[PDB]
């Protein structure tokens, strides 16, 4: 009985982790496959217990050996099992493995949401964060309708990092489902009146995107995004946004019009070489898009292979 | 204990999982996925998950079988348009010959309803009776109220421990 | 945007490969291989901005890799991206492998690869920068650290 749980522990103590893993196979190069294969049915036998730590180990390696490009999907189960842990500290671990080896085609995606709303329900961030990263690495069109209901309050959420979090997954949501975005495209403005800086990026990133893919979205929005880089002062979402006029402006002269002028107060303002580059090419892409009818396109591109030079 | 705990869906099977939890009755929605927590009762501590009910859930039913120790069918008796679906589905789960050496507990929900049905005729419709090899026991349940969970709980104990 | 993220040695052996955009298993090892040849035999003093390969879906994407010692960084991203831009992230995603590991080295990339993929979620997901700000980042990393070892 107790002796039993204690060869138990002392098999658990002979048995190999992650670091024991790759140790080994840099030590059996020459017998790389056979080693895995080994480890591998070993991994299957400790899949096949109870030991929730021991199993969550079993799927450290095997998120390794997905990385080295081998096939773990047989225990997409026991990594449901892994992530539906009661202790986060595998539930790292099972979204680890799940955002890298679960795929679409797979009965994961309707066995699993339980979890996953569970999981963002739960008051605790830093697990509902983990989640919603899993999800952006592995959502599914069933999943994201249904979880949508719950991830949009998510982004109402009083810690802004669930709210960041919550917007860029709501991205790919909408990727695949824009009866998603109908309704939440105006909560999507809001967001992008976050207080904080980064939801506020956040929702940045995800009506570029969207505008990108449809650019009959953006229209009204003009006057927003403008006022969203006159407002923002980070170098990443000053080249999101430039970068979305650079696609928007073929689409609508007047609007690369009314922004040579701030873009141009920008380059006099930029100090970032890098920042100065975009700024440099999205304009001369303005300046080719206008030149048809304004005969003082000229002093900007003088300025702008003066900045070149 | 591990313990997998099946049903039809809108059964009960998660609202009896979740009083048995805190004694609270939760707003209930379908169970798409599942539920997993541990029950200690009488001592023991059991593992029980629950399954959604659902008929597109079903076949994935196949999944949980592994190292269960118990299998608990909640039975909805004022559903008495589908107790036949729920015999076939009981039928092929405890034709599974990795449930060979589990035990069965049965919980005959939703008896506030007045058209619910007594045990013995779920005993009968279930053909538990028929049952071979196979400890078996059946007890009128009700989740709102609770009536009928913490016997069936040390009926289930009893089969599963082996001493106090 | 950001497609995958890859690292690995100058022998092509991984070090942390995280893909964004949906691809088989198979076609993620080809589109090491691929990107190993197509970074790896560049000269030291080669521009960093490389166009994107064709098993990703097409070369209107962009390959972005800094490399060091034996180590190469690749950042599989979109066309309409800002390399210079992506460059940047990948400075301060240094940095804050550095503020987080401690002068972070191969090893741990080979012994702590899942702290290391937490600091890039915490960076990125699916194709998405989280966060610019390195104290910012530094700071989640720590709290959920110290989340880890209270319970
Ligand atoms: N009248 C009555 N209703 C009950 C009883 N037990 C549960 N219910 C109700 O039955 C409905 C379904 O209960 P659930 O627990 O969600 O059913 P389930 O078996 O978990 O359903 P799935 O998640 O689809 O598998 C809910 O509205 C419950 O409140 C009971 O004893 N009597
Ligand atoms: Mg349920």
């Amino acid at each position: 009985m107790a002796l039993k749980m204690v060869k138990g522990s002392i098999d658990r103590m002979f048995d190999k982790n992650l670091q024991d893993l790759v140790r080994g196979i840099r030590n059996h190069k020459e017998d790389e496959a056979k080693y895995i294969s080994q480890c591998i049915d070993e991994i299957k036998q400790e899949l096949k217990q109870d030991n929730i730590a021991v199993k969550a180990n079993a799927v450290c390696k095997l998120t390794y050996l997905q990385m080295l490009g081998y096939d773990i999907s047989w225990a997409a189960f026991n990594i449901i099992e892994v992530m539906s842990a009661s202790k986060f500290t595998f539930k790292r671990i099972g979204y680890l493995a799940a955002s890298q080896s679960f795929h679409e085609g797979t009965d994961v995606i309707m066995l699993t949401t339980n979890q996953i709303r569970k999981d963002l329900s739960s008051p605790s961030q830093y697990d509902t964060g983990v989640a919603l990263t899993g999800l952006s690495c592995f959502v599914t069109p069933d999943l994201a309708r249904d979880l949508a209901n719950d991830i949009m309050t998510l982004m109402s959420h009083t810690k802004p990092y669930i709210r960041k979090k919550a917007v860029l997954i709501m991205y790919k949501v909408f990727l695949k489902y824009p009866e998603s975005l109908r309704p939440a495209f105006p909560r999507l403005k809001e967001k992008l009146e976050d207080p904080d800086p980064g939801v506020q990026s956040a929702a940045v990133n995800v009506i570029c995107e969207l505008a990108r893919r449809n650019p009959k979205n953006y229209l009204s929005l003009a006057p927003l995004f403008f006022k969203l880089m006159t407002s923002s002062t980070n170098n990443w979402v000053l080249i999101k946004i430039i970068k979305l006029f650079g696609a928007l402006t073929p689409l609508e002269p007047r609007l690369g019009k009314k922004l040579i002028e701030p873009l141009t107060n920008l380059i006099h303002s930029t100090s970032a070489m890098s920042l100065l580059y975009e700024c440099v090419n999205t304009v001369i892409a303005v300046l080719i898009s206008l030149s048809s009818g304004m005969p003082n396109h000229s002093a900007s591109i003088q300025l702008c292979v003066q900045k070149l030079r | 204990m591990r313990i997998l705990m099946v049903g039809l869906d809108a059964a009960g099977k998660t609202t009896i999982l979740y009083k048995l939890k805190l004694g609270e009755i939760v707003t209930t929605i379908p169970t798409i996925g599942f539920n997993v927590e541990t029950v200690e009762y009488k001592n023991i501590s059991f593992t029980v998950w629950d399954v959604g009910g659902l008929d597109k859930i079903r076949p994935l039913w196949r999944h949980y079988f592994q190292n269960t120790q118990g299998l608990i069918f909640v039975v909805d008796s004022n559903d008495r348009e589908r107790v036949n679906e729920a015999r076939e589905e009981l039928m092929r789960m405890l034709a599974e010959d990795e449930l060979r050496d589990a035990v069965l507990l049965v919980f005959a929900n939703k008896q506030d309803l007045p058209n619910a049905m007594n045990a013995a005729e779920i005993t009968d419709k279930l053909g538990l009776h028929s049952l071979r090899h196979r400890n078996w026991y059946i007890q009128a349940t009700c989740a709102t109220s609770g009536d009928g969970l913490y016997e069936g709980l040390d009926w289930l104990s009893n089969q599963l421990r082996n001493q106090k | 945007m950001i497609k995958a993220i890859l690292i690995f040695n100058n022998h092509g052996k991984p070090r942390l490969s995280k893909f964004y955009q949906p691809y088989s298993e198979d076609t993620q090892q080809q589109i090491i291989r691929e990107t190993f040849h197509l970074v790896s035999k560049r000269d030291e003093n080669v521009c960093n901005f490389l166009e994107g390969g064709l098993l990703i879906g097409g070369s209107d994407n962009k390959l972005i890799y800094r490399h060091y010692a034996t180590l190469y960084f690749v950042f599989c991203v979109d066309s309409s991206e800002s390399e210079l831009g992506i460059l940047d992230l990948i400075q301060v995603f240094v940095e804050t492998l550095d503020k987080c590991f401690e002068n972070v080295c191969e090893l741990d990339l080979i012994f702590h690869v899942d702290k290391v993929h937490n600091i890039l979620a915490e960076m990125v997901m699916g194709g998405m920068v989280l966060e610019t700000n390195m104290n910012e980042i530094v700071t989640q990393i720590d709290a959920q650290n110290k989340l880890e070892k209270s319970e």
